[PDB]
């Protein structure tokens, strides 16, 4: 009876069971990668029959299959949301973690835990997945926190590296500041709505305050790394590449934009906080933009493009085009992944170097790698007809026309060509020169195992974006007609884009060589916003913690006051009391003392 | 500058004691002795125990102990256009009010 | 990191410690090869032009002014090898290394598994324990009264000795154990 | 990885192949036992240059206080081998 | 000449900028050469209690004792009471609290005031 | 209530009769027994309590605490085999005594329908923990440790006593049923204010409440193992109880009275907190922790709402467990390194994996992972302090990162990194110790399906 719901429980239960037979006799043995990439297929496989109900009629679901407890008048109960956003993002985020797992079979083949490995990713796929169907604010919590976990296990991967440790602790201070927003808004939600379940929370919320939404924004820039709370996502590229290809590039990281997604129907009714939201993607895009155009690291490059791609994608929320957005993150999920599989690659072809510096003449070389990446760069500038223009392009477009701020606007505008222009830099820096790295040469591309996984989405970022926006049903006014000028803004400022940071890296081969501006340190120690912020506010805390909590008030004033004056005045008195000589003329003198005040005081 | 006659004769005496060492780390062909004892087709179990058997699982439990709650599994309403027919009725929705078509 | 440190560093020490932070610096600021190759050579013209001076004083004036323009114009995000103490694989696989002594405390049934190995092992320690009580002795008479003045070790002297405190530099776990 | 178990054959065979590029000593004048300073003449400033060649070639830094005492190309094949743990 | 580097607590002086390594003299090259010799010593001991085949127990430090006590327990007998401590105790320790007595009692009289007025609209207030 | 307390007095000859080689795995049987017996006491009702007999009654808030206690005793045990193997006969019967005469006097105590028997039994769980302490303890402090652990709760349950009596000649019954029924409001008076303070003090001396917690510290690194485990799991909670017994009879006082303590516990779990982040031994890190988690209690139990004391409860066993499970995991390194540093031992993931596992999830329990009856409590007294105040947030939020901080900053500085060269004593880890932090770790995941058992009797 309506296999819908048979089918979507049927794909996040059958994820779960590589977990649990990871005590079995398979987790010792070297089959377990690929049972485990074998089950992912399969899932993804399944849940494509769901998506397909939908397409054909607008099938959605509440299935509140089992009842956890109940306090007075909230019941708790694990509740799924099977809706178009649900059924959108499982084959999208499945078919990457197909192609990862594919491909960190032939990344990971040296590393003695590697059934560990994939262990881990899967645990986090299916943190990822309970945090994406969850129909309460309770389970969203659940998922909130598993990946946040996940994250942390998988970036200090390596956990005798003292930065590995460092950054996965960096992960976990920033998540918690957002996760007090989060818990402000589950407690103001229970506290008005009497609810945290979201059928009632929309029902009772006809104007939403400001309180829970601001908790919200805050959450939301706390897991999307937003430029307050930026710096954690380039800290994460401590993790091993398809960590950061799977986790912190398009799966894990949308997950901000995904819970403002959820929350939009409270979201357009309140003017400030969808102001709020505009200007902080835009401040993030353009900061990470400009930051990533200096970098040299290609991981950091990727990056911070993520970091200004999630900015945009709450932009678009800010203008009130929340299904824009969830249209952005599905393809850039692919573009990005695959981008970051091109890097990997890349990587392990030149003996773990990461230096853009290190690698020269690749285009020949290496050429699978040079027209992937080619494709997703195009992909990803929003060049015309592919799977990045039915979302960028859109976003630019309403953007446009749209009663908003011109800074937020124009800072858009500026991080689209910086986008264009930090592509330009990693495909001259890594394919166009002569070669630049050591004279051994380890070349090698021929994996069926990579060449497959970077394929699949390779044609995932040609042909997706087609597919999906004539599948999908519109929900949204369109911008039909538009001044020509207008129409074609992200083609301009992009093709001008390309066309600076070209002409600025032809100049790299002159015989001249200048001492750097201020602006250019500016943009290469991240507006030196990690420094300051990293050593400031940590060493006050820190020095505080032993100054005065520990040793001014715990160690001394606390032992002050109550115990060491009770012994002082105690043993002062029994010294006063027992220092008797002994002698009966001092005795019987207070006898005579006593006896006359006992005679003329108490009568 | 260089080494001191001393520090060379000890570098030299260290590593061919550490080559030594090194070359004791390799294995005999029989070196791990292993205990014996005991007590498409891969595709098709796969498919028979990863899917088959969960799928009847849950769809037994939903349809024999969640949908015997009410409110359990609450669907959204389809979609209704004019011109269409309804199974459980069988009217007709009217057509809408033949609006003025041009380009 | 073999070599024992000394007290300070000559002025010699210091000039090329700046010439190759300098060279280092100037490859980063220089992606390409021959441009490079080009101010380094310009870079070494520029270094050797006082190389015959004799006077301390002024040859410290220099080196002086030299690494405050070094700091000045010094790449702020320089290339480090990746195993480098910046790389990005510093300390990657400092997880995967165990000490030798672990082995003693395996189980027969695991030890019964490999026996060639651990045959191999026992006559490593018996030769750890006769060269120990040599050793001490050794360490004992060569050195000065009123203790070590620096840190660097003597080798073995006669014919079957072995070098004081060697066990612990000879088994090293490795570079990539697994 | 998949990266071959250099030898001290080949350790010993790039070291030459990098010295004999180095155009300031003679190919025929050079052995593995040659000394820097006093059997070809060169400066310390040449030697730092040497060592920063070695580095290039190999992928890998050399501390300068190990560098600094690096005479011979047989003294910079045995350091490498030592760092790399090369058997044979 | 170029511009010149302030250092400041948390972003010190480079040992290269430093005027001190070029002021040397024959007393700070005693001063280098017994700091050494300290260091030998120290490292010698070390070394021969580590390399020694028949210890098998950790090695005592006494500088991580002495670190440890002198955090712990070496802190109250050496307190002694002056107007710096008195003052930084009572700031630290009294302070915040009647600075979030304050905020919270003026906080929950204005919710008892609008309560009582009866304009809060506290619909849908079941849970507390 | 006979059929749990019985039992547990029959230890006491079957531990002094038994074979000197067969005391511990006779205890560790049948207090196993004892505690799969007060299992039953679970099935509670929504309707008034479990009311045995006139001495003796039971609700859904004892019924976990006297499982708590009854499971408690045979972990206790286990961690006490090892490092009492050179002790005679007559010292380890007289340690176990010790041990069962302070698992009666908790069950007792607990289930006490009168509040001066409560007094009673709850003065006397001293003189075990007492005797333990200042006995078997390993370092010279613990005899300055005990002394503290004395007057410290001394001095605030002496005016209690007075107190009790003197409601028991205005009201005429101590018994809690009664005193429940009977309740009358408490006028503003300076009289009502030292009653108040009076009934109240005692209960925060044993939290401990913020500012009179010097003891706890000095108490817990002091005591041994199973001493530290009692402490922290169980003596805690009598404060806790008793405030949730005794605030019944102090309103409408409770609505001004409560402001100097809130205040110092609001503040205060922010200072504990930030104390563990600079911390050089592992158990006085684990013990301001504690002392953080039951600032939270406090605020919860001062608040008076159904979710806030839902929540005080649930934090309640989640605590006891928690830290019960740390202080195990210390004393497994302790007892291989014997220094108690947290920066000696270092890189232990390397040499003892499965250990590490467990610090791992001792450390994620301790940092309230949902959905782990830990976050459970902290959510309902998060929810139930927005209520009373919105601002409170900024402070609970605050706590909750820095709690996650200094938890996972324990985790990296001992397991984590590259060992320690010169420690070559680190042997393979115990199947007593594995077993031990999997009885720890087991029944709070369990708990996590069915946290009505934990609610409490509001739920
Ligand atoms: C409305 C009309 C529309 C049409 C508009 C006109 C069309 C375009 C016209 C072009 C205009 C400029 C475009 C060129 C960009 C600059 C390129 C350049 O020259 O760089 C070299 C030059 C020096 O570099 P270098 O030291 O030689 O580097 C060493 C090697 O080259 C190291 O090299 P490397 O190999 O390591 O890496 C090279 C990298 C390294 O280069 C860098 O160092 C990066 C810095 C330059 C790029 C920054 C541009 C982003 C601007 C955002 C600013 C937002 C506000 C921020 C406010 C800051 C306040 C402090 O450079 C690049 O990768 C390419 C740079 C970007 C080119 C591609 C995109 C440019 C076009 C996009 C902008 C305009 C079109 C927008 C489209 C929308 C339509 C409007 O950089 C500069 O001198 C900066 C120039 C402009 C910066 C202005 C900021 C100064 C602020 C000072 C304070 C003022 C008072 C404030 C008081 C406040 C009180 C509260
Ligand atoms: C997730 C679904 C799972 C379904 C399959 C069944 C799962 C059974 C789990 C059993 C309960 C946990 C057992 C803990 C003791 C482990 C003993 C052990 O040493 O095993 C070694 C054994 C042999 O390994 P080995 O070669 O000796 O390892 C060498 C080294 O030690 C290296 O060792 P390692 O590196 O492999 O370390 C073990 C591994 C795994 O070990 C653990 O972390 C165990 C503890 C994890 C949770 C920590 C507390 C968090 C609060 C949980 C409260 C809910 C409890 C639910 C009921 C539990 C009933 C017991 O570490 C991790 O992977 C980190 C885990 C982080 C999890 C973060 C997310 C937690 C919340 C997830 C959502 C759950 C509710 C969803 C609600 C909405 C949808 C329905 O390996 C395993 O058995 C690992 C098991 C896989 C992890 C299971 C994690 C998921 C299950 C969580 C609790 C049950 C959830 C049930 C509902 C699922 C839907
Ligand atoms: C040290 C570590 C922490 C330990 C625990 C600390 C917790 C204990 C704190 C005690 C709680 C407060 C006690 C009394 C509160 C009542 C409110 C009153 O004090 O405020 C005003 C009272 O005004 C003044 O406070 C009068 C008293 C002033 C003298 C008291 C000493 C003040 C500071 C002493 C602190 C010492 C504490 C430690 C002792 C060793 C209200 O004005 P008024 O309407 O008129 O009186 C209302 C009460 N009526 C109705 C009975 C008449
Ligand atoms: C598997 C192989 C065996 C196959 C045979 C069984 C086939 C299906 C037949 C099952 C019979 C139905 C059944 O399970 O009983 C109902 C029973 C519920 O009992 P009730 O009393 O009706 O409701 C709870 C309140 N008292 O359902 C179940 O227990 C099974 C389904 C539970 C869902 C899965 C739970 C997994 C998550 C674990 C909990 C995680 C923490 C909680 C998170 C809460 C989030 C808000
Ligand atoms: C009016 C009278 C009020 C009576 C209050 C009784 C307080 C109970 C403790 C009294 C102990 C006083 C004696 C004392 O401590 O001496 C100082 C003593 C010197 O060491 P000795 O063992 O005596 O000699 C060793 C060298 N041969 O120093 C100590 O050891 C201090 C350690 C014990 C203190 C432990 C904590 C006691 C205070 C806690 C707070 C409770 C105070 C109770 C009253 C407060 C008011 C309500
Ligand atoms: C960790 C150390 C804590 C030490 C304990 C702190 C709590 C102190 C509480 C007060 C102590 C005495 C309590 C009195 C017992 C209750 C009985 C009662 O309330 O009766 C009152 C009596 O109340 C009193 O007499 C109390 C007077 C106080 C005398 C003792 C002073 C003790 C110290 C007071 C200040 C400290 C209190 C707070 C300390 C905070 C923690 C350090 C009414 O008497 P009636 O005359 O019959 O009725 C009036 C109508 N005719
Ligand atoms: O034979 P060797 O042992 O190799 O001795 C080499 C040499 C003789 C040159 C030297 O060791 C020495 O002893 N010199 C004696 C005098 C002397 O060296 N005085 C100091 C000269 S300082 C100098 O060389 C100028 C430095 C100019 C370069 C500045 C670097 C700025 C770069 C900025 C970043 C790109």
């Amino acid at each position: 009876m309506n296999p819908f719901a048979s089918l979507t429980l049927t794909t996040l239960t059958i994820l779960t069971i590589p977990i649990m037979m990871s005590n079995s006799n398979i987790y010792k043995t070297n089959l377990y990668p690929n049972y485990v990439k074998t089950t992912v297929s399969y899932a993804f496989t399944l849940s494509l029959v769901p998506l397909l109900m939908f397409m054909h009629t607008g099938q959605e679901m509440i299935i509140s299959n089992w009842h956890w407890m109940t306090l007075q008048t909230v019941e708790l109960s694990l509740s799924f949301k099977m809706d178009y956003f649900s059924v959108m993002f499982i084959p999208v985020a499945l078919f990457v973690t197909w192609s990862i797992m594919e491909f960190s079979m032939w990344y990971m083949h040296s590393d003695p835990f590697i059934n560990r490995f994939f262990k881990y990713l899967l645990l986090f796929l299916i943190t990822m997945m309970i945090l994406v169907t969850a129909n309460n604010l309770f389970q969203l919590f659940i998922g909130w926190e598993g990946v946040g976990i996940m994250s942390f296990l998988l970036i200090g991967w390596w956990h005798g590296r003292t930065d590995a440790n460092t950054a996965a602790l960096q992960a976990i201070l920033y998540n918690r500041i957002g996760d007090i927003g989060f818990v402000l808004s589950m407690a103001w939600f229970l506290t008005h709505s009497n609810a945290w379940d979201l059928q009632q929370i929309f029902m009772l919320n006809n104007e939403c305050p400001n309180m829970p939404l601001i908790g919200l924004l805050l959450a939301a820039a706390g897991k999307s790394a937003q430029f307050g709370l930026h710096p954690w996502l380039p800290s994460a590229m401590e993790g091993p590449t398809p960590v950061s290809a799977l986790l912190h590039s398009s799966t894990m990281v949308v997950a901000g934009v995904f819970l403002l997604i959820r929350f939009y129907p409270l979201m357009e009714t309140n003017k400030l906080v969808q102001t709020m939201t505009l200007c902080l993607g835009a401040i993030t895009t353009l900061f990470t933009a400009l930051c990533a155009i200096t970098q040299n690291d290609i991981k950091k490059i990727v990056a911070f493009s993520t970091s200004s791609q999630l900015g945009l994608m709450m932009v678009t929320i800010g203008i009130n085009q929340p299904h824009l957005a969830f249209l952005h993150i599905c393809m850039h999920a692919f573009f990005k992944a695959m981008l970051f599989m091109c890097s990997g690659s890349i990587i392990h072809s030149l003996n773990d170097e990461q230096d853009i510096r290190k690698m020269g003449g690749l285009y020949k070389a290496m050429p699978f790698t040079t027209t992937a990446l080619i494709i997703g760069s195009l992909a990803l500038t929003g060049m015309p007809y592919l799977t990045g223009f039915y979302s960028k392009d859109l976003i630019i477009e309403a953007v446009n026309m749209s009663y908003t701020n011109a800074w937020a606007l124009l800072m858009t505008l500026i991080a689209t060509s910086l986008t264009a222009a930090y592509s330009t830099r990693i495909i001259f820096f890594a394919f166009l020169g002569k070669p630049r790295f050591p004279p051994l040469v380890l070349i090698n591309e021929n994996n069926p195992l990579l060449i497959n996984s970077i394929k699949r989405l390779l044609i995932g970022s040609i042909f997706a974006g087609f597919i999906i926006s004539n599948n999908i049903p519109p929900m949204t006014v369109p911008n039909t007609t538009m001044p020509l000028y207008m129409k074609m803004t992200a083609l301009i400022v992009t093709i001008m884009g390309f066309m600076l940071a070209l002409e600025l890296n032809n100049t790299t081969y002159y015989l001249k060589f200048k001492y750097p501006s201020q602006t250019y340190k500016f943009s290469n120690m991240l507006g030196y916003y990690p420094s300051i912020m990293h050593r400031l506010p940590t060493y006050h805390n820190l020095s505080m913690s032993q100054k005065s909590a520990s040793s001014l008030l715990d160690l001394i004033w606390l032992e002050t006051i109550l115990p060491k004056t009770t012994s002082f005045i105690q043993m002062k008195m029994s010294i006063m009391v027992s220092n008797q000589k002994g002698l009966i003329k001092l005795y019987f003198l207070s006898f005579l003392i006593t006896i006359m005040i006992s005679m003329t005081l108490f009568n | 500058s260089g080494y001191t006659p001393d520090e060379k004769l000890r570098l030299q005496q260290l590593r061919e004691l550490r080559r030594r060492w090194l070359k004791d780390q390799e294995l005999s062909p029989r070196e791990p002795v292993l205990p014996p004892r005991r007590v498409t087709y891969r595709h098709s179990i796969f498919a028979v125990t990863h899917v088959l058997i969960p799928v009847w699982i849950i769809h037994y439990y939903l349809k024999y102990h969640v949908t015997a709650k009410p409110y359990t599994v609450v669907e959204r309403k389809p979609r209704i256009f004019p011109g269409d027919t309804i199974l459980e009725t069988g009217e007709v929705i009217p057509l809408m009010k033949e609006f003025p078509d041009q380009h | 990191a073999f070599s024992a440190p000394a007290a300070y560093l000559t002025h010699q020490q210091k000039v090329l410690r700046l010439y190759k932070r300098a060279l280092r610096h100037l490859e980063s600021w220089c992606v390409h090869r021959d441009k490079y190759r080009y101010f380094a050579c310009l870079m070494r013209a520029r270094f050797d032009e006082h190389k015959n001076e004799k006077d301390m004083v002024k040859a410290t004036q220099l080196l002086r002014q030299a690494e405050e323009e070094f700091w000045y114009g010094q790449h702020p995000q320089p290339y480090i090898f990746p195993e480098s103490p910046g790389g990005t694989s510093y300390e990657r696989y400092e997880c995967y290394k165990v000490p030798e002594w672990c082995l003693d405390d395996w189980h027969p049934s695991e030890k019964a598994m490999y026996p060639d190995y651990f045959a191999k092992r026992e006559q490593w320690k018996r030769l750890r324990r006769e060269s120990w009580e040599r050793e001490v002795k050794q360490l004992q008479e060569e050195t000065p009264p009123g203790g070590p003045r620096t840190e660097a070790l003597p080798p073995a002297r006669k014919e079957g000795d072995l070098p004081p405190l060697w066990w612990h530099i000879v088994t090293r776990p490795r570079e990539r154990p697994m | 990885s998949d990266a071959p178990p250099l030898t001290l054959e080949a350790i010993k065979d790039r070291v030459l192949y990098v010295l004999k590029l180095y155009d300031k000593i003679d190919p025929e004048k050079l052995s593995v036992n040659s000394h820097f300073m006093k059997d070809l003449g060169l400066d310390s400033l040449d030697q730092v240059e040497i060592i920063m060649a070695m580095e290039d070639e190999f992928g890998f830094e050399i501390p300068d206080i190990d560098a600094e005492k690096l005479m011979c190309p047989q003294e910079i094949v045995d350091y490498i081998a030592d760092k790399k743990d090369v058997y044979e | 000449s170029f511009p010149k580097y302030k250092p400041s607590r948390l972003a010190t002086l480079p040992a290269t900028l430093d005027p001190a390594e070029y002021d040397i003299s024959p007393e700070t090259r005693k001063a280098q050469a017994e700091r050494l010799a300290i260091r030998s010593r120290l490292k010698r001991e070390y070394l021969l209690q580590y390399n020694d085949p028949n210890r098998l127990g950790v090695i005592e430090d006494p500088a991580l004792i002495r670190w440890t006590y002198a955090r712990s327990a070496n802190i109250y007998p050496n307190f002694r009471p002056t107007p710096k401590t008195s003052l930084l105790g009572a700031l630290f320790g009294i302070g915040p609290l009647f600075f979030w007595y304050y905020v919270f009692k003026t906080d929950r009289d204005k919710k008892e005031k609008l309560i009582q007025e009866g304009k809060l609209d506290q619909t849908f207030n079941i849970s507390y | 209530m006979l059929k749990i307390i019985i039992p547990t007095t029959m230890l006491l000859p079957m531990t002094w009769m038994s074979k000197h080689n067969m005391i511990w795995i006779n205890a560790t049987v049948h207090s196993l027994l004892i505690s799969l017996i007060s299992l039953s006491l679970l099935n509670q009702l929504g309707e008034n309590s479990l009311n045995f007999s006139l001495t003796f009654f039971s609700d859904s808030l004892s019924a976990p605490l006297l499982v708590l206690t009854t499971w408690l005793l045979p972990l206790m045990l286990m961690a006490s085999q090892s490092h009492l193997s050179k002790e005679t006969t007559t010292r380890k019967k007289l340690y176990i005594t010790m041990l069962i005469l302070l698992q009666l006097f908790l069950i007792m105590t607990f289930t006490a329908t009168e509040l001066i028997l409560f007094y009673i039994l709850f003065e006397a769980t001293l003189v075990p923990t007492l005797i333990i302490i200042t006995r078997w303890g390993n370092q010279t402090e613990r005899l300055n440790a005990g002394l503290y652990f004395l007057f410290y709760t001394l001095a605030g349950s002496l005016p209690l006593l007075v107190a009790l009596v003197y409601i028991q000649n205005t009201t005429g019954s101590l018994n809690f049923l009664i005193i429940h029924y009977w309740s009358h409001p408490l006028s503003n008076s300076w009289s009502n204010i030292f009653m108040w303070l009076a009934c109240i003090m005692a209960f925060m001396v044993k939290m401990p409440l913020y500012g009179l917690h010097l003891w706890l510290p000095k108490a817990h690194v002091e005591a041994p193992i199973a001493g530290s485990m009692v402490l922290a799991a169980v003596l805690l909670k009598l404060g806790g109880y008793g405030m949730m017994r005794i605030t019944t009879i102090l309103n409408p006082l409770t609505n001004y009275m409560a402001y100097p303590f809130l205040m110092l516990s609001m503040w205060g779990m922010i200072m504990t907190s930030s104390i563990c982040l600079r911390q050089t031994d592992l158990k006085s890190l684990i013990a301001y922790s504690s002392v953080s988690h039951m600032a939270l209690v406090i605020v919860a139990i001062m608040i008076q709402t159904p979710w806030s004391f839902m929540g005080a409860t649930a934090l309640m066993i989640a605590h006891g467990l928690t830290s019960s499970m740390l202080f195990c995991l210390a004393n497994t390194n302790y007892e291989r390194v014997h220094s108690r540093t947290m920066i000696l031992a270092r890189g232990l993931q390397t040499l003892l994996p499965l250990m590490a596992t467990w610090w791992l999830v001792a450390s994620l329990t301790n940092l309230a992972l949902p959905p782990s009856i830990n976050l459970i409590g902290e959510l309902f007294i998060i929810t139930a302090s927005f209520s009373w105040s919105n601002i409170t947030i900024i402070l609970m939020g605050m706590n909750m990162m820095i709690t996650a901080l200094y938890s996972l900053y324990m985790l990296i500085t001992t397991q984590r990194g590259k060992y320690t060269h010169h420690i070559n004593n680190i042997k393979p880890s115990f199947t007593r110790e594995n077993a031990l932090m999997a009885l720890h770790i087991l029944p709070l995941l369990l708990l996590t399906l069915n946290p009505k058992m934990i609610l409490g009797p509001l739920y």
